[PDB]
RNA sequence: GGUACACGAAAAACCUUACCUAGACUUGACAUCCUUGGCAAAGUUAUGGAAACAUAAUGCCGAGUGACAGGU
RNA sequence: UUGUCUAGCGAGACUGCUAAUGCAAAUUGGAGGAAGGAAGGGAUGACGUCAAAUCAUCAUGCCCCUUAUGUCUAGGGCUGCAAACGUGCUACAAUGGCCAAUACAAACAGUCGCCAGCUUGUAAAAGUGAGCAAAUCUGUAAAGUUGGUCUCAGUUCGGAUUGAGGGCUGCAAUUCGUCCUCAUGAAGUCGGAAUCACUAGUAAUCGCGAAUCAGCUAUGUCGCGGUGAAUACGUUCUCG
């Protein structure tokens, strides 16, 4: 079954679609090589992740579109649209995945930048 | 420089250094500004300029075509430090 | 010192006292600079009018100025002479580029409005009035008047002494920790004698939550 | 010279530099916003009041 | 004409130093001359150091360059004007603050104690 | 018909004001045409204003007020007698801008 | 007077399996990114295999665990002569503790391009070699010292 | 010091601007009233000048006179 | 290889039900669930405290010129410099630097503009040629990453600064907008007595747009974001 999720960590969004058909899993970002869209550091499994905990890829070919965030960013955007499809898939296992912390959005996002915040929190100082 | 009318003179200060330059060398003309852009048709004769005071007749030369007047005029001066 | 409610609770409850829009830069500094005119002519030279609030209304220069009043023979008179001078006043502020059909409306209760009262406060301090009986006055006057629980506080000169001392009255619930209770707000600045005194009124409308945007 | 501000914004002879916008009320140019044609905080006690499209304590 | 620095880096890295050939023209020297990088390399070959020394004359000659630069400080310094005399007295001159800054012309620090009052 | 396709999109300065004219939009082309698209939303290309609290030294706070450009993309792909009869006397609310073609 | 707050620790590196690998990337946090840790730590690992040979599993579970600190000291005074006393603290500060003394000690030297130096870093402060066991060798050799005031706790 | 500083300032070529020197200006540069109309002058291109400031020149639209307008 | 999308609402998250404690309220755990109990940020700032800031929104009480402190154009400073705080940037480098390319937005601005793509270029940019009053058409989104080099140097860090000559806008660009072809590689190789901001997207950090602006030595800031931890024992120092 294709299961329909929403992707939308670090201010992104996201289409996935999960079917657990013959396919591997390979990630289709975009549409392009995730050598070039991701580099090959943590990132580049960090990616996977979702998949590292569905049978890392074997299981669950992404078919993700994907808009936002950079490089970890649209790595963490797939990683919640594939979790949250695979909690589409049964509205039972939010609470399994609640603790790895990829679903149940834990709003890790550079939050609204404030009057007189330069570093978007940091005031100028206590002035003597 | 400017590049784009950047060597645009208000046509009334250029009035008197043409008439000037081409007398002998006529010095005192009262044509006070800084916008007058530098040719080589304004040579041997001085402007009084503004520095913010009064007319203050400096030397005016004609080397490039996009440095202007007040290139010439004195606008700031020296620290002259002080030990306290 | 405290937030002003008209600003604080504004927006996503209470309807707008100017209603209008347009792109950045383009043409939206003739509009902010023409509403604010005629909204303060509204409040000095029609004194007796008794504007609870104007419904300024612009649309591609077009304004359709609404009016909340008690009784619109302030604004309409008999003979339709008020309604005259109003249209030829607010036609000569607005220029002959935009239309005007002005129309003066009744509004239930209008003393748990926050301007009209403003208004009249700042009036009776310029007129140099004795600051004590008047804002008694006021209070019962906004109180009785099936309003509920008042938030005044008059800054400045108190017409001889206690200038940094603001007298701040507190009547009712009046919470500005809530953001919901429709604590309507206006601030005045009464040019007396002694210089400006600045009166600053909350009225609250009966609680605002799950209640709309329309004033 | 509250005047000469709005005098200087307005009059222009021939020369089209001392080209700015300011409000037409308080002058002040320095903050304007020629989005608004108004200084600072005569924007802000206008929102107060709630005369601006757009009123709110920082939301966001 | 200029002066012969070895590599260890690349080629024009080397001239960034020299006075009159910096990291932009020996940059368009670079990607024009056809120099091999130097990868731990000192040297590809000698001879063409000081002929790269010319190439980049085609813009502008280095020699030409610090001549028409101090030749351009003495005259405007000397006669009535405004560049040269903030040229003289080595503060900036394109318009940079002196106030709390400017200090990259005045040296690091130089602490003097100024007045006080009650 | 009478001018078919007009695009028009709509602007203005509240959140729910210009939601509640696109679903007027949609309901009021229904019941004399078919098959419009109704809402569509854009960015909603907004603008932010800082403005400091006192009349002197402020930065570190300075609140804003929000005349949020909101914008919501009409277009009619059916385009009937009756559809843009309605669409050009939607008479939407007046702090609402219409961009018609 | 704030007291036990919710400290949280994030997920763990999923390039490499340890919380700790994690916690070092962002401890020698430069740039702010993590793509630049990583590469670092895997080169570093790389050159550790290259120069002084060690499994970096083994190395750095090792590591973590001997370069930790044993207790801390508050400052008391009360007229002069202020002195230390000991304190307990849980192991989420005692690692957060290794963390900084190897950013610190990494991220500064000379002696070219960084991947070795930092591999150096590393192996000196795992194999005992005194770079941070130094430190949990004194702080266990400081209560002895002054212990005539570490004794005066209230 | 808190209760000022990448502040009020969210821009310093002149304006923005508050000073500076250079020029006129006298209900004045703008402006309420008095006063005079259907052709009435802000700004215009030459032009002394840098421009007001007088001009030749144009807009159902305006000038002078004393009371007064203006004031980061 | 579209119902994420953008924006509105409803359900919802509200101790809902259970167990426990707590004379109460209230709190913890467990279900559905986005979070289990103010859900991370903002706003919400009470009497009054500093008789704090402001006559500089404005109004002006009072004190001040009026054919003159009003007005004014033009020019200049408001970027002076021995000096001392403070904001950031930016570096003190190899996590990087230069070179060329690359992926991404949340979004925001744009019809003297944004400019795709393309010609010249070492360029501020010189232009050809669609599109856009703005999810279209654009504004490199970059850092990240790819490939070469650099081997920890006053350095390919850092572009600070200045001159030969041009470029964007604006009568005028020298001073005071500017940046760049070319030059420069300042200071600073980790910062003293003394301190502040900062607790999951937090700091740190890199970007897109823009506020005034005709235009800008804002690198900034303001809005949105991209990468992105740790600790917080506890009031022992400590401060309100």
């Amino acid at each position: 079954q294709s299961y329909y999720g929403l992707g939308r960590r670090k201010s992104s969004s996201a289409k996935v679609y999960l079917t657990p058909t013959q396919d591997k899993g390979k990630i289709t970002v975009n549409r392009r090589d995730p050598s070039e869209y991701f580099p090959n550091k943590l990132v580049i499994q960090d990616m996977e992740q979702p998949l590292d905990l569905t049978d890392l890829k074997k299981n669950f070919d992404i078919n993700v579109v994907v808009k936002g965030g950079g490089f970890t960013g649209q790595a963490g955007a797939i990683r919640l649209g594939i979790v949250r499809a695979l909690l589409q898939f049964n509205p039972e296992l939010k609470k399994i995945l609640k603790s790895k912390k990829l679903t149940t959005r834990d709003k890790r996002v550079k939050e609204r930048k404030k009057f007189g915040l330069y570093g978007a929190r940091r005031a100028p100082q206590f002035t003597k | 420089r400017s590049a784009k009318k950047g060597a645009f003179v208000d046509a009334h200060l250029l009035k008197k250094v043409i008439d000037m330059n081409k007398q002998e060398k006529k010095r005192p003309i009262k044509t006070w500004s800084r916008r007058s852009t530098i040719f080589p048709e304004f040579v041997g004769n001085t402007f009084a300029v503004h520095n913010g005071k009064t007319f203050i007749n400096v030397y005016v030369t004609d080397d490039m075509v996009g440095h202007k007047l007040g290139e010439f005029s004195p606008t700031r001066n020296f620290k002259q430090h002080t030990a306290n | 010192q405290k937030v002003n409610s008209n600003g604080l609770r504004f927006g996503i409850n209470k309807n707008w006292i100017s209603r209008w829009t347009a792109n950045s830069h383009a043409q939206t500094a003739k509009w902010l600079i023409e509403d604010e005119k005629i909204r303060n002519l509204f409040f000095v030279n029609y004194r007796n009018a008794q504007v609870s609030n104007v419904e300024i209304e612009r649309t591609q220069a077009t304004v359709d100025v609404f009016v909340y009043a008690a009784q619109p023979a302030f604004l309409i008179g008999s003979e339709n002479k008020n309604i005259q001078k109003i249209t030829k006043q607010i036609k000569q502020i607005i220029g002959r580029t935009t239309n005007l059909d002005l129309t003066i409306n009744e509004i239930g209760s209008p003393m748990l409005s926050a301007r009209i009262i403003a208004r009249d406060l700042a009036n009776a301090i310029e007129a140099r009035v004795p600051l004590r009986t008047a804002m008694r006055q006021s209070l019962i006057k906004v109180l009785k008047a099936g309003a509920n629980g008042i938030k005044v506080l008059v800054s400045g000169r108190l017409n001889g002494a206690e200038i940094a001392r603001d007298k701040m009255y507190i009547e009712g619930n009046m919470p500005l920790s809530t953001l919901r209770a429709d604590i309507d707000y206006a601030l005045e600045k009464a040019q007396t004698t002694y210089g400006v005194i600045g009166v600053k009124v909350w009225i609250n409308r009966g609680m605002i939550y799950t209640k709309g945007l329309n004033r | 010279a509250k005047k000469s501000l709005k005098v200087k914004q307005t009059r222009i002879p021939k020369f089209a530099v001392r080209a700015y916008t300011r409000c037409q009320r308080c002058g002040r140019a320095r903050a304007v916003l020629s989005h608004f044609g108004v200084c600072r905080l005569c924007f802000r006690e206008l929102a107060y009041a709630g005369a601006i499209p757009g009123v709110k304590k920082a939301s966001w | 004409l200029g002066i012969d620095i070895p590599n260890q880096k690349r080629i024009e890295i080397a001239l960034t130093y020299i006075f009159g050939i910096g990291l932009s023209r020996s940059q368009a020297i670079l990607k024009q001359a056809n120099i091999n990088p130097d990868k731990r390399v000192k040297d590809l070959t000698e001879e063409e150091f000081v002929a790269i020394r010319n190439v980049a004359s085609a813009y502008k000659i280095e020699g030409d360059l610090r001549r028409e630069i101090a030749l351009n400080i003495k005259h405007l310094s000397e006669i009535g004007a405004w560049r040269g005399l903030r040229h003289r007295k080595n503060l900036p001159v394109r318009g940079q603050r002196t106030r709390t800054n400017a200090r990259t012309r005045k040296g690091p620090r130089k602490t003097v104690a100024n007045k006080k009052i009650e | 018909v009478k001018y078919p396709e007009l695009k028009i999109k709509l602007e203005s300065y509240d959140s729910t004001l210009l939601d509640l004219t696109t679903k007027k939009i949609v309901e009021v082309v229904k019941g004399v045409d078919v098959k419009i698209k109704g809402p569509l939303p854009l960015p909603t290309k907004k603008e932010v204003i800082t403005i400091i609290r006192s009349p002197h030294v402020d930065k570190a706070s300075r609140e804003q007020f929000e005349k949020n450009r909101h914008k919501r993309l009409m277009i009619l792909v059916d385009v009937n007698q009756g559809a843009i009869d309605s669409l050009k006397r939607i008479k939407i609310p007046v702090g609402v801008t219409l961009r018609f073609s | 007077r704030k007291n036990r707050a919710p400290k949280r620790t994030v997920l763990p590196d999923p390039v490499f399996n340890n919380t700790l690998v994690t916690r070092i990337i962002n401890v020698i946090m430069e740039d702010g990114k993590k793509g630049l840790a990583q590469r670092i730590l895997y080169g570093a690992f790389d050159l550790i295999e290259q120069r002084t040979k060690e499994k970096p599993l083994t190395v750095f579970e090792r590591a973590v665990g001997n370069v930790m600190p044993r207790l801390e000291l508050r400052v008391r005074r009360i007229a002069g002569s202020n002195y230390q006393v000991p304190t307990e603290v849980p192991q989420d500060r005692k690692i957060a503790l290794a963390l900084r003394w190897i950013a610190m000690f990494a991220r500064k030297r000379h002696e070219k391009t960084m991947l070795e130096k930092i591999a150096n870093e590393i192996i000196d402060a795992s194999n005992n070699t005194g770079a941070a066991i130094k430190k949990k060798d004194d702080t266990h050799k400081m209560a002895e010292a002054n212990k005539a005031f570490a004794h005066m706790r209230w």
